This record gives structure tokens, C-alpha cells and sequence, in this order.
């Protein structure tokens, strides 16, 4: 009547705003819209913060380049926002916090190119580690990429120096760089980025975990990933590239357990 | 004095309905699944159908009924030597999980996250072990179980096994196996299956040696140990016994799905192993 | 304080005044405090898949185009 | 004491057993539950998802990312199959390592309907009309699509709306089938044809992919738990 | 709270009535079999008779009654060597069936069909083999179902004991026999005591090879396998044990009424062996 | 916990026992019943089904179709029988097979009355009266018609309805009688002669054959369960 | 939840104030929630043989011819 | 007898279970109760009193009186720690000996809110004002005012109330915390700093102590039975 | 003569016909006359810490100044 | 017949209520331990 549809969509956090004309609906992850902690389930006692529309915002993380060789990239939440903003000084002043997320992931192309990404959200993706002498040995820093995120590989290869271990990640693509086939990652929330169908995805998540709130800077609660279930091509083109980028706004974060900053060691 | 007893997982599934021939612009077919959404189809949306009513029930794959079973997590090794040895009476120590055996943990794994209470089943076996004719006394066991901080015992006889407020089972061999419930014991409002995190914060300021811990572990499963002696003094004829222990996850709850383990496991992580990874064999693409 | 409830029968015997049909009940009285210690009475519920099926934001109706 | 006598069974461990026992922490304090989104009440919800299938093993493509492409191209018209698989959903090598082939290895026993929706990934300005086909068993397999014509089928024509779902109909002789290959409880056949063939314009790609989904049906039933073979520990 | 309790199996049959002397064209005695028909004549049709309250029943020779007993089916062989053994600890697999004896399945096979719920008890023995005096403690067995589809054991001491899943009995030696009931679990209505035909159509276009397949046989009536080990490890001094499977089918009901086996079995079909064809004896047709 | 106090017969295994036990297969998702044509309620239904009688267990005929034939013919009146059998049905050769002998192997007593029905297979235009015969026990077994039409018997004419029942009403000593040969319990004689002679016009077969069949009337009942004689196993 | 049942009895005490007469009955209760794990109640049906002993399709009535 | 079946458990010896047993001394005329004052029904009441922190446990002064003096003087300001304590009640060794520690060394898990109060046992004369700290984990632990002073904390003006307490609310990520250095559940640092300087006229003492007390709030509890190291019996 | 009391249900089965929600009950009898013999009910009192933590003869107002 | 069944030890705490910023004479944090409280 008015001409709404499912794929053209807009999205207003904080000062931010994202528009979309080939959206494929979006996503609420396990049907739950992200909420505050009530108070038949908080834990720590003292008054939290809650930054709302200071943190509430859509980020934007450095884009990257998708080719023919691209096997995949993953980033983990709250980790790739950690040096974002006011997010991320909330999330290091405070011992403790929580916070839901959209995640609007952003990929054009044109009607002549094709392929597919899949997009999934993962509660607790832990990834597979590269040594195959010592397990569960990936160190923070490595796990903690922030913003660049990290990759997937085609390829297991083994860590072999034992006086310097590299201590990173080895995840596989087909795998789901964590032991498990690939094909049924769609039992997690995600979207498809079909080229021909769709330019974006867009998944809300709630805080998921075992806990009502927990600490950000020790744990990481949802996992991104993004492989290429079909490769990219162009017309008859042998090294086509696109760009892929990132938006990502926290929602209902709040915190607790104030005190002066975290410093981390990140390298 | 008498109780007697909203879809149940006994109900019978929905019915097929009758339904004839269209052409018309519903197009249930169709569908687009970049929405991240599964297509709701039923027979009568693509075929004719006859009517039919269904008896079939989904009572067996409740999760209740899924992990409806013991099933073995580990095996304690222990003994009763003779006074006589140069080695010490063996006695076993277990640091309580259901990760050292494999088909327990890839069904729990097929969640994030569990509510459970425990009911642990324990059989019991013993045999000689030296050619000899010598005999033994029917053996009873201490299983001791020694939540964490608790001192663990370092020899079969210390003070540890006094148990005033650790748990105890003793044991009677040949008897039936012994079998205790706990509730739901973790610091967390369920366990955690996969943690995606560490158990410190490296700080800048600080060594990178007292920063560090290892990937995906943290307290929110350490559960302590089961402890396990023979009770009766030394023996002249050497038994070594055996303590099976049984796992079942009653009044369960679960969250997240996840893809089951696909390549073998690795340790008590996600990590796999070189030369693990081809879990799937040949077959060509048009050959049924 | 028992609690009496029935159960689905499977293979009914020939007998319509003691087994088979006239509807058959089993006791469950529960011995300890700690309901930990009690069985399992496998009386479980189902529910609809959609958070996991259909966990789109606008309303999926099969007969329509999913992208309109 | 209340006279007493002890029946068979008397003191075996069934592990499948379900009784009362004592408690080793009385009056515990445990803590309560929260609600964590994502709970799950029945394995067949999840069996209720669809998820990608392993269509093509070839001993270069399985165990890769180029196992799930099932490759097509705008080659003049063939009645030729694009791909042939069983229905076995526990046991043929393509679907039994899905999500619902891996909860069927939990199980002895399955029963209801099936449905497969094909994703195709090729560019916007592509076209073609496919034809997808289950056909019952105890005739010649399908090979070519005047035979599979005749049985249950979708045709297919790409779009706007980018997949289609065919549904597989329970059709069977016994109340329940083996989640083994197994002649008497046999599924019969799935196959995909060119229906017309895939047409482009100049300054397009030729070749593309499509993908496949499998997913069980509101009607569908799982029985007689049991171990799997797709995991071991050995030694 | 309490319930309390149409021809009933252990109702009285007919009285006699009293019958005196006829002369009519009634004719009860002249009848004719090419109906298909049996006579259903008393003896007041052809007899004068007297008056007789009748309080015999048929109690016993309902179908329930007539099968309410476990029958042995089969016996399964195991052992505990020594560990300097040879030969490997021998553990049982035995694929469920009542065929491999003959007296339960002679009276199922009376009937065409059945459906019931099934009872299994099992009695284990044991002994020692070599004349030796070296000793042994009490045994545990686990007996394990596996079925179809399930991996069976390799050896007594593989993964598969796990069990996460399959049902398993641990019996303790020495203890009252073990006991457990299971469903109708048939994937058809009832089971097939008869299956006039085959689990394959060969195919003209296909090799005979391939479309070939057994008469009579389906997985109609594949259950999978029993296996069984001691569960104990080795001991210096063998013992080898047996465990005899008992089957009673409770709540059972049968249909389709057949000839019962007159000659010997020869094999899980009907098949029958030269030489065995000779039911009857001797008897001369005008003595008694 | 409650004192009990086990008495005899405790942790015995009786295979006639009758207890409840647990169940391996808990919310095994069970296949429903239809309506089967032939449901069997009670063996002694199979009982009162007529069934053939091997009667004629010669040497050359027993084991072959011949020992189901009577043979009789058109020759002059004789007073000597066509057939002498023992009220016997479980152990008499000629009737411990038939489908109510093969029944009353599984117990150990048997009560009521039984019924023999003869058919007369020769062409339509032989006539005939037979004399069919019940002597109970107690005297010497009758060899002529003299003797054997003193007992219970029927006069058949041979005729349109091509058969004829004599009843055998119980007529017994003991309330149940033993499903073995005994004196004791013995049952008495079954005999058929000829009453006038088979007669035949010219151009038709002056032999032919007789069927004869038993069963069981509404009054029989058997009790005590036990194995049969009829099957074994060696080794 | 008993089920209290009639024995049908056979040989009787010396007693009605107790044993023989005054009808003696027996009591069960099922354990478990499965039904396959009862005992069988042996409170069975009989039937007419007809099916087997006259499947024909014009009623027999035995006085008459059975022919006609 | 009843028919039963005995379960697993059976004739085990749980030494936490609670079943009735038989007395050995029947009928014995017990002597009644009187009012004994100080009856206690939790043992969390006893966690509830203030009892003394031995705070200095250096080499010299450990297991002596003056452990439990921190000494404070009229020094110039500092920014610079009087005292440094981790938020690990049962295991770090200034607190795991008080009341409060001593009886979480019986339990396994210990959650909710503490607190601290300091005594001034300097002369009526001497004046200062303090600030005591509770960091929430996570940082740097803080080793100077500037630190302490963006956590929970309390600045105690020293005066004719002679105390001060500081709560420490329960803030954690788990419902309840190990009784044991653990970082997981860690429960960060305690720290008092000169917000001030201890001030003196003449002829006053320009050095004296403080003493500290910890005691549990009314949200305090504990779980999880467990044996203590704190007591051992060697052979 | 059975006293009947609530369990406190910690993990609660998904079952509300029969386990976690409708009031769990569990069942005691007493064998013996003797109380001794009795099972402990761990139905037990908590008091205010008071006697211990306040035993001031004037009554203790935390807002106010502890001296006065 | 059948019995069925004042804080008691399985109570659930105090729950903590919400409280704002304070300037005002109320001292709680001040106090006095030689009291004996
Ligand atoms: C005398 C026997 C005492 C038995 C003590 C049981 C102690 C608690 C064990 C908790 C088992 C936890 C299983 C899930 C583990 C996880 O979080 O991954
Ligand atoms: C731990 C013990 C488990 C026992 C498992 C029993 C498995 C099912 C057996 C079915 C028996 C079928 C008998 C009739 C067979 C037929 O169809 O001919
Ligand atoms: C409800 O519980 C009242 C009905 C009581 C029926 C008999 C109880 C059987 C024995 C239970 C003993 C107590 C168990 C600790
Ligand atoms: C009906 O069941 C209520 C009457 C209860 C009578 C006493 C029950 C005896 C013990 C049964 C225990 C529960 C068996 C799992
Ligand atoms: C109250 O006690 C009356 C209800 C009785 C219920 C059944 C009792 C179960 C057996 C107790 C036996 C006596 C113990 C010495």
C-alpha cells in the first residue's frame, strides 16, 4: 500500500542511524529482543552503570577486502568493541558488565557478480587452538584480536617451533574452526549475504550466558563469523575483490563493580 | 495423601490433512533462506495428501529422555599390596568431569549451557593379580568425594579419610552397585559446556608469566576430586580393583544448540588434532 | 502423599477389566527431602521450534514471498 | 520386620533405570535458574532446521568447503542428473553428517517427512528453471529426468525469491524406518534435473553454485535411543 | 486412591441342558464340510442327555496364559583368562531372536502375528577350566544392548562399554537373576512370524548379483545384538561363565492361526531337512 | 529404613513367575495396533476347528496324503469295521496330530465333548449307510457291529449333504482326563461299519474314499501347561 | 492408587470369617511409568470361534441342511 | 512376603545420609533441657561478629600479639599504602584464621556482602583522617591513594566515634565464589591510605595502632559441606 | 500416620504435571518408638545474631552515633 | 493418617533494596567497637 518492505530497512541507536534497500528481514537471535538485568536476577548489589545512547551506538570496525581466496573471518564480542568509544571505557573502568548487540554486517556488490556469506552469531565460540603438543594454550592476546578480527583457514598446520610457541588460533573452515562441520552452523542465529539477493545482514542479540553479568574483559559471549558458503566471481574477471564492512551497535549494556582502569596486555 | 495426574512430549504429532490440487499465487515453495529462517513446509503444501491420524510421538527425544542413562566417565584403579612391598598401597584420586570419556560429552555438547541434577552409579570389580594361591577377604571401599580446598589424602591411611564432613561412600564388594543423587552444584546459574574466555586479565604492569592461564578454562567446573581407598589392612595375596563410575544428568535442562564433534576430541578443549580432521568419505555427486 | 498418574499404554493385553483399557495408573511416592534425590517422572513439555526456525524479526507467512 | 521377598532383578544396575537415591549434599543451596535465551526442549526441534548438505564427496571435495557446491552452468539443455542421493537420512554419507542425520544416529528408528530447499547462488542476471525430484523406492533409480519426472517433484524457477523447498513426503511401507542402509526399510530417491538450463547474458559468470538444505517436518519422529558410530575413543 | 474389579477367560462354560428322544426334520448330524464350515454341533444334537451345571473354564489356554513363561532362547558363552593368554578374553554377541531354539518359537508359531510387551531374565553361571587351584573374586557382567546401527564391540574392554546409550545390565554374580522388560518395538504393527517375501526387487537393468536377497527374510525382525563380558580383568585363574536368556512375551496378542511344526527346524525359515519328513508311526487302521 | 524381613522363595527365578520389572526402553515411542483380521483369543477357539485325521498310518501310507483316506467299496454287507481308533486325542497316533491333539500336547488334562464329522468323497451316484460308533471304556472293544451299535452312534445315509457328525459326549470317570495313554482314564472306542453297503450303478468307481475330521465341542476345556513331545532339539 | 481385584478361588480353608467365602481378594500397584513393566493382570477376554469355525457367508443354523 | 527389588544404593554406607535405625537403649528416661544462654542456631551468626584481622604477618611479627597492631604516625602525608589485603576470605592468610575464615574453610562456597572496621587506638589527642578501599577485580591492583580512591571507599574522619566501617558489597560475576585462591572468582583488594596525616600536639604519641575487624552482613551465606585444612592429625 | 512435607526444588526438571512446578512433596513414616531412632527433619529455626553480635543493655540505632 | 507441613534456615536472605546518595547527620559508617557490638 504504502510500498514498506522486508528489504528496506532503517536502524536508529544513539546519534546513529543505518539504512539498508536490500535487506533479507533481519535476525532476532533465539526470538529475544536484548533487555536490562532484572531484579529477580541481579547479582552484584551496587547501583550499576548504564550508558545508554553513549554506548548504545552503532561502530563501525575496519572493513576488509573479500577475494577468491577468502576463507573467513571472526571477530568476538565484547572484544572487537573494547577500544570503542565510551563502550569501551565503560567496559574497562567496571570489574563487571553486560550488553546485548545488532550487528549489521554490510557487503554490495552488482547484479553481474555472485556468491554467498554466511553470517553466524555463536554463543561461546570458542576456536580451536594451533599446536598439537599442548592443548587450550591460545594466549589472550591471541584470542583477543579486537577490531581486525582473524581468519579461518583451508588448512590445519601445526605449531612445530616448542621453544617459542606461537600460542594462536588454527581454525578451519569447514570445520568451524572448532572441531564441528560447518554445514550445521545454521543452527545458530544467522543471515545469508547472497550477492544476488541481499547486500547486508543484520542479527539483534541478546546477552547470552550462564551468568547475569559477568566480566567483559576476561570472556568474550558471542562469537561473528563469516565464511563464504559460495566463492565470490565477476563476469569473467580471475581476481575480483569486494569490500565487506562491519557496523556494530551494543544494546542494554550496563555495568558494575567501578574502580580504576583495566590496562590489558594486548601484544 | 493422593495427587493424580501444555503440548507433552508423549502427545501425538499433528495429523495430515486431506488437501487437492491448486493453482492459485500462494507460493509456499518458494522461499529465500538468507532471512536465516527455515521454510515451515508440510506434505499438503507441495502434494495431494490424504487425510491421516497420527499416532507418532516425540517421547523419546525429550531431553529428558535423550540423556536418560548412565553412562561411563572414568575408571579408578586401586589396590591392597602386601605389607611386605617396596611399592605404596595404591589408592586413586579422580578430578571430577565428563570429559575423559567421549559419548557422555558429545551428547552434552550438543548445548552451551545445562541445568542438571547428578545421579552417579558405581560398579565395582576385582581380581588377583600374582600366580599364586593365596586369598583375600571380601574388600570394603572408601570413595571420598573432597570438594575443592578440602585436603586431598596423600596416603590410603592419613587423617583425610576420617571424612567428618566430606561426603563418604563405603562400599561393601559384591554388594549392589553403590549410587548417590547431588543437586545442581555450580557457581553459575547453569553450566557452561564452552567458555569463551580466561580465567585472568594478562595487566600490562604486570609479567606476562603472572598474567597468563589457559584458553576456555575457569572455575565454573572445577569440581573437585573423588578420592578411593581399600579399606582392609595389607593383604599377603595382592588384589587391584577397579571403580567404573556412572554419570546420569536427571531433571535436565539445556540452551543453545551447537553442531555436534565432528573430528575426534583432543584434550578437555575444542582443539583438534593433525590427521583427525576427514570425518567424511568419498561418494560421487550423481551416484545414489 | 503419593502421586498417581497415568501411563501411555503401548501393547494392551486382552483385558478391558484390569489391564489394557480402563486406564492404567502407576504410584510414585517420593523418600527424600532433597529433591535432588527424587527420580525422574519423564511428564516433560514440548514447544514450538521458532526461536530456532524462524527467529526473523517480521512474522514469516509460508504461503507469501519471504522477500517482499 | 515386614515379610519380604526379593524378585529377579534384584540388584543389577540398568543403566537405563530411573529411581530415587540418597542425596551426598542434603540441603544444599542451589542457585536458581536465569532465563538464558536459546532453550531447548525436544532433539527434534532442532532436527527441525535445516542445514547444509555435503552433496558432493569427491576424494578431492569432501572434508573441504567445496564439499557443500553443488556446481552448475549455462551448458546447453542435458536429462542428465545434476546430483543423485538415497534417502537415508541416518546413513547415506551426505545427509548423515547434517544436524538431522547426526541426531538420527542417536536413534534406531525414524519416521515422517522430509524436506530439501535448494539455495542458488549464482548472479541476479542469471536464470533457469530446475527440476527437483523424490521418487519412492523399488524402481530403477532415476538417471534420467523422463523417469524422475514421474515421481514427487518441484520445477523450480529462479528468481527473486532465491530457494526452493521440495518436501519428501513420508511414503513407507513399515511404521518407522532403520537409520541404517537397509533394503526392507529402504527411502527411495533424490535427485535434481535441468529443467530448462541456466541461461545468461554476456559479462556474467557461466558457472555457479547451488546449495542444499535438509530438514525434518513437523510430523517427524525419532525412537529406540542408542549409541553413535560417529564418534570413538581409542583406547 | 483404589479401584476395584464379557465373556471372561475363567468364566464357566455351557451347562448341559436336558435333552429327551426326537423324530423331525431337523437334522443337526447331516452337515457338509466343502463349506468351509465345522459342524458347531453339542451332544444334546445327537444324544438324549441330562441336566449338568458346568464350572470347568477356560482359564489357562487364554493366549496370555498360554505364554506366560520364560523360555530359554539362547545361551552366551564368555571368560577371564590370564593376561599372559594367547588368546583374547572372549566376550558375547548374540543377535536377538527366539529362533534359535525351538519350543517357544513352535508355540509362537501357532499364530501368523503377534504383538507383546517382552520380558527377559537372565541366569549366569560360572566355572573354572584348568585344574589348577588359583582362585577368583565375584564376577560382574554387563550385558549390552546394541542395536541396529550401533557399534558393536571389538573387545571386551573397548569405547563401546561406555554405554552412553544403549541400555547395559551390570549383574553381580551370585545375585538373583536379572531382569528387564521391554516395549512392542516392532517398526510394523505387529510382528511377522511369517514373511512371504523378500527385502529386494532384483531389477531387469540391474546385475542378479545386486537385486538378490534372502526368502523371507526382513528387518521386520532385526533387534540387533546382546553382548556380553565379565567385567573384571584378567585373573591368573580362568574362569569361563554362561549366561542363559530367558524370553516371556506378557500382554500379548496373536492372529491368524496356523499348523504347527511337524517336522524338525532347519534353520530361521521354514526349510526343512532330508531324512526328517516322518512324523507319524505305525498304526493299523482297524486297531485300536 | 523400613524393617522387612525376607522370607522363602526370595531372589529365586520361577519362569512362571509373574512380577513387574524395569523397563530398558523408557518413552519408547510404541507403534499403535490395527485391526488385524484373525485375532486368536483362546487355544481351545483352534480346538473347535475340524481338522483331518490321519487315520490309515499303514506301513506304505502313514507320513504320505494316502493316510488321510478311508478307503471303502461297493462289496457285500460285512459286519467287520472300516476303521478302529481310541478315544485317546493326545496320544492316539491318529489324532495326537490333528490341530486339537497338537493343542492338547501343551497340557497335561483335558474335559469335555468332541466331535468327529465324516465326508464322503465318492461320486454322486454311490449310496450308502454307514454306522459311526462311541463305546465308552469298560468292555471289550467292539470288532463287529453287533458290539459297536450298542454304544453312542449315528446311522448315516450318504446323500446330498454330503456329511455326517457323530458327537462324543464326555463321558468320563474323572473330572479331567490325562493327555497321555492311561487306563485310568481311558476314553473308550470310535469305530465306523457298514450299516447296508456302498452301492453303485454300472460305469462308476466301486472304491473311493471317505475324510473323517475332529474337533472339539463348546464344553472343552484343558489345563496344566506343558512342553509337548512333538518338537526337540538335539544338541 | 491400588488396584484391588477378585481371586477366583479354588480350594477353600475351613474359614468364612477370613479365608474361603466372604470373597478374597488381592491388591496391585504398578512402580513404574512405563506399562511394559507391569505384570500381566491375566483378566482376559474369550470370543466367539466363528471366525475360524463357520466363515460363511450365509449364517449356518445347524438344524437345517446345510445345503439348500 | 511382599515381593521387592532391591536397587542400586542398596546396602551402602553413605556417611551423609539420614535414615532412621534402632535405639540401643530403649526407653531411657532423658534428662530434659534447661535455658542455657547463648544458644546458636546457624553458623552464619557466628560469621556475623567482628572478630580481630592479624594483619601484619610479617617474619618477626607472625603468630605474636603484635600481628593484629598496624601501625600508623604522624608522618607527613603519603600517598602510599598503610595495608594491602586481597578480598579472599577463606584463603588469604590474614583473614582465613578470623571467625569468618575459619568457618568458610568448612564450606566450599561463599557468597554475598562484608565489611571492615577499623579501630583507633592512639591517644585522644591525635587527630587524621583515612581512607579505607575495596577495588572490584579486573586492574591493576591499586598501590597508591589515586588508585584506591576510584573504587568502593570510605574516608574516616578519626574522632570521638573511634571506628569506622567499610562495606563491602557483594560484587561478583558467580552466585557464590570459591573458599580458595581462585582467579575466576577472585573478589578484589582491601586497601587503607593517609587521606590526611595523623596529626599530634606535643608531649602526645607520634606513633600508635590501628586494629581491623571483618564480619559478614545479613546477605551472607555459605554452601557445600567440606572438610578443613586447618586441623590434621599426623599418624 | 505419614507426615507430608515440601521439598525445596532446586533444578526442576521441564515437567509441570508431575515434576517441578505442583508442589513436590516428599513422605516420612517413624518406625520406631523411640525419637532417638527418628531421621533428622532438617526442617530447622534461624534467630537473629543479636545475643552475639549486639548484647548492649541500650539498644543499638545504626544511624546514630554509638557514643552519646 | 497424614500430617502435612518462624524463619526458617531455608529462607531465602534480605533482599537488597535500591538506595540513592546521602548528605544528612545519619552516621552509620561511624561507630564504636569497644561496645562490644
Ligand atoms: C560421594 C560422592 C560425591 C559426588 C560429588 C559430585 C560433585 C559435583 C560434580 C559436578 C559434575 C558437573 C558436570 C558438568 C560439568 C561442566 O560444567 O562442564
Ligand atoms: C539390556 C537388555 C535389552 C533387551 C533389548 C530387547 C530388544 C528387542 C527385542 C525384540 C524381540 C522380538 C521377538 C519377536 C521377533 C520376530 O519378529 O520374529
Ligand atoms: C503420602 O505420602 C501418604 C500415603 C502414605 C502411603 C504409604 C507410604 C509408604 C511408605 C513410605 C515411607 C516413608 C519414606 C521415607
Ligand atoms: C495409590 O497408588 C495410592 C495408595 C498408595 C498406597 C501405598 C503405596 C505403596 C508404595 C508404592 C511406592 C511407589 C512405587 C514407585
Ligand atoms: C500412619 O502411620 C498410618 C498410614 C499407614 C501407612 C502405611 C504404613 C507403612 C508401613 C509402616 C509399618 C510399621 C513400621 C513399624
Amino acid at each position: 500500500a504504502c510500498g514498506y518492505s522486508d528489504r528496506v530497512l532503517q536502524l536508529t541507536l544513539g546519534n546513529s542511524t543505518i539504512t539498508t534497500q536490500e535487506a533479507a528481514n533481519s535476525v532476532v537471535a533465539y526470538g529475544r529482543w536484548p533487555e536490562y538485568l532484572r531484579d529477580s536476577e541481579a547479582n552484584p548489589v551496587d547501583q550499576p552503570t548504564e550508558p545508554d545512547v553513549a554506548a548504545c551506538r552503532f561502530y563501525t570496525l575496519d572493513t576488509v577486502s573479500w577475494t577468491k581466496e577468502s576463507r573467513g573471518w571472526w571477530w568476538k564480542l565484547p572484544d572487537a568493541l573494547r577500544d570503542m568509544g565510551l563502550f569501551g571505557q565503560n567496559m574497562y573502568y567496571h570489574y563487571l558488565g553486560r550488553s546485548g548487540y545488532t550487528v549489521h554486517v554490510q557487503c554490495n556488490a552488482s547484479k553481474f557478480h555472485q556468491g554467498a556469506l554466511g553470517v553466524f552469531a555463536v554463543p561461546e565460540m570458542c576456536l580451536a587452538g594451533d599446536s598439537n603438543t599442548t592443548t587450550m594454550h591460545t594466549s589472550y592476546q591471541n584470542a583477543n584480536p579486537g577490531e581486525k578480527g582473524g581468519t579461518f583457514t583451508g588448512t590445519f598446520t601445526p605449531d612445530n617451533n616448542q621453544t617459542s610457541p606461537a600460542r594462536r588460533f588454527c581454525p578451519v573452515d569447514y570445520l568451524l574452526g572448532n572441531g564441528t562441520l560447518l554445514g550445521n552452523a545454521f543452527v545458530f542465529p544467522h543471515q545469508i549475504i547472497n550477492l544476488r539477493t541481499n547486500n547486508c545482514a543484520t542479527l539483534v542479540l541478546p546477552y547470552v550466558n550462564s551468568l547475569s553479568i559477568d566480566s567483559m574483559v576476561k570472556h568474550n559471549n558471542w562469537g561473528i563469523a563469516i565464511l563464504p558458503l559460495a566463492p565470490l566471481n565477476f563476469a569473467s574477471e580471475s581476481s575480483p575483490e569486494i569490500p565487506i564492512t562491519l557496523t556494530i551497535a551494543p544494546m542494554c549494556c550496563e555495568f558494575n563493580g567501578l574502580r580504576n582502569i583495566t590496562l590489558p596486555r594486548l601484544q | 495423601g493422593s495427587s493424580s495426574t501444555a503440548a507433552t512430549s508423549r502427545d501425538a504429532l499433528p495429523n495430515t490433512e486431506a488437501s487437492g490440487p491448486t493453482h492459485s499465487k500462494e507460493i509456499p515453495a518458494l522461499t529465500a533462506v538468507e532471512t536465516g529462517a527455515t521454510n515451515p513446509l508440510v506434505p499438503s503444501d507441495t502434494v495431494q495428501t490424504r487425510h491421516v491420524v497420527q499416532h507418532r510421538s516425540r517421547s523419546e527425544s525429550s531431553i529428558e529422555s535423550f540423556f536418560a542413562r548412565g553412562a561411563c566417565v572414568t575408571i579408578m584403579t586401586v589396590d591392597n599390596p602386601a605389607s611386605t612391598t617396596n611399592k605404596d598401597k595404591l589408592f586413586a584420586v579422580w578430578k571430577i568431569t565428563y570429559k575423559d570419556t567421549v559419548q557422555l560429552r558429545r551428547k552434552l555438547e550438543f548445548f552451551t549451557y545445562s541445568r542438571f541434577d547428578m545421579e552417579l552409579t558405581f560398579v565395582v570389580t576385582a581380581n588377583f593379580t600374582e600366580t599364586n594361591n593365596g586369598h583375600a577377604l571380601n574388600q570394603v571401599y572408601q570413595i571420598m568425594y573432597v570438594p575443592p580446598g578440602a585436603p586431598v589424602p596423600e596416603k590410603w591411611d592419613d587423617y583425610t579419610w576420617q571424612t567428618s564432613s566430606n561426603p563418604s561412600i563405603f562400599y561393601t564388594y559384591g554388594t549392589a552397585p553403590a549410587r548417590i543423587s547431588v543437586p545442581y552444584v555450580g557457581i553459575s546459574n547453569a553450566y557452561s559446556h564452552f567458555y569463551d574466555g580466561f580465567s585472568k586479565v594478562p595487566l600490562k604492569d604486570q609479567s606476562a608469566a603472572l598474567g597468563d592461564s589457559l584458553y576456555g578454562a575457569a572455575s565454573l567446573n572445577d569440581f573437585g576430586i573423588l578420592a578411593v581407598r581399600v579399606v582392609n589392612d595389607h593383604n599377603p595375596t595382592k588384589v587391584t580393583s577397579k571403580i567404573r563410575v556412572y554419570l546420569k544428568p536427571k531433571h535436565i535442562r539445556v540452551w543453545c544448540p551447537r553442531p555436534p564433534r565432528a573430528v575426534a576430541y583432543y584434550g578437555p578443549g575444542v582443539d583438534y588434532k593433525d590427521g583427525t580432521l576427514t570425518p567424511l568419505s568419498t561418494k560421487d555427486l550423481t551416484t545414489y | 502423599g503419593a502421586q498417581v498418574s497415568s501411563q501411555k499404554v503401548g501393547a494392551h493385553e486382552n483385558s478391558n477389566r484390569a489391564y489394557g483399557g480402563s486406564t492404567i495408573n502407576y504410584t510414585t511416592i517420593n523418600y527424600y527431602r532433597d529433591s535432588a534425590s527424587n527420580a525422574a517422572s519423564k511428564q516433560d513439555f514440548s514447544q514450538d521450534p521458532s526461536k530456532f526456525t524462524e527467529p526473523i524479526k517480521d512474522v514469516l507467512i509460508k504461503t507469501a514471498p519471504m522477500l517482499n | 520386620g515386614l515379610p519380604v521377598m526379593n524378585t529377579p532383578g534384584s540388584n543389577q544396575y540398568l543403566t537405563a533405570d530411573n529411581f530415587q537415591s540418597p542425596c551426598a549434599l542434603p540441603e544444599f543451596d542451589v542457585t536458581p535458574p536465569i532465563d538464558i535465551p536459546g532453550e531447548v526442549k525436544n532433539m527434534m526441534e532442532l532436527a527441525e532446521i535445516d542445514t547444509m548438505i555435503p552433496f558432493d564427496l569427491s576424494a578431492t571435495k569432501k572434508n573441504t568447503m567445496e564439499m557443500y557446491r553443488v556446481r552448475l552452468s549455462d551448458k546447453p539443455h542435458t536429462d542428465d542428473p545434476i546430483l543423485c542421493l538415497s534417502l537415508s537420512p541416518a546413513s547415506d554419507p551426505r545427509l548423515s553428517h547434517t544436524m538431522l542425520g547426526e541426531i538420527l544416529n542417536y536413534y534406531t528408528h525414524w519416521a515422517g517427512s522430509l524436506k530439501f530447499t535448494f539455495l542458488f547462488c549464482g548472479s541476479m542476471m542469471a536464470t533457469g528453471k530446475l527440476l527437483v525430484s523424490y521418487a519412492p523406492p523399488g524402481a530403477d533409480p532415476p538417471k534420467k529426468r523422463k523417469e524422475a519426472m514421474l515421481g514427487t517433484h518441484v520445477i523450480w524457477d529462479i528468481g527473486l525469491q532465491s530457494s526452493c523447498t521440495m518436501v519428501v513426503p513420508w511414503i513407507s511401507n513399515t511404521t518407522y524406518r532403520q537409520t541404517i542402509d537397509d533394503s526392507f526399510t529402504e527411502g527411495g530417491y533424490i535427485s535434481v534435473f535441468y529443467q530448462t538450463r541456466i541461461v545468461v547474458p554476456l559479462s556474467t559468470p557461466r558457472e555457479m553454485d547451488i546449495l542444499g538444505f535438509v530438514s525434518a517436518c513437523n510430523d517427524f519422529s525419532v525412537r529406540l535411543l542408542r549409541d553413535t558410530t560417529h564418534i570413538e575413543q581409542k583406547a
